[PDB]
């Protein structure tokens, strides 16, 4: 007999922040000699 | 690209010594020259040199 308008609100998720990660900043960030041995594992740290 | 870093050309060494300072080092030193005839000794324990 009698009506009204009600309200609702949504939240849908659309976005994500992006990470960037880098090989010679987090094992061997400022050694040489982690350099030579990481160097022997190849395209390893290229695939990440 | 690949990354840089700052040249670390300097380096800082602190330390608590352990054992207390000797300080005893010194007593060859003194103004009373010794002679043999008493030739006076003093012995060092628990000291850093």
């Amino acid at each position: 007999t009698n009506f009204t308008i009600a309200g609702h609100e949504e939240f849908i998720q659309t976005s994500s922040p992006k990470v960037t990660i880098d090989c010679s900043a987090f094992v061997c960030s400022n050694y040489a000699a982690c350099h030579d041995l990481l160097s022997e594992y190849g395209t390893f740290c290229d695939n990440i | 690209l690949s990354g840089f870093t700052v040249k670390p050309v300097a380096t800082v060494y602190r330390r608590i010594p352990n054992l207390p300072d000797c300080d005893i080092d010194n007593w060859l030193n003194n103004v009373s020259v010794p002679s043999p005839l008493n030739w006076e000794r003093r012995i060092f324990s628990n000291c850093n040199f």
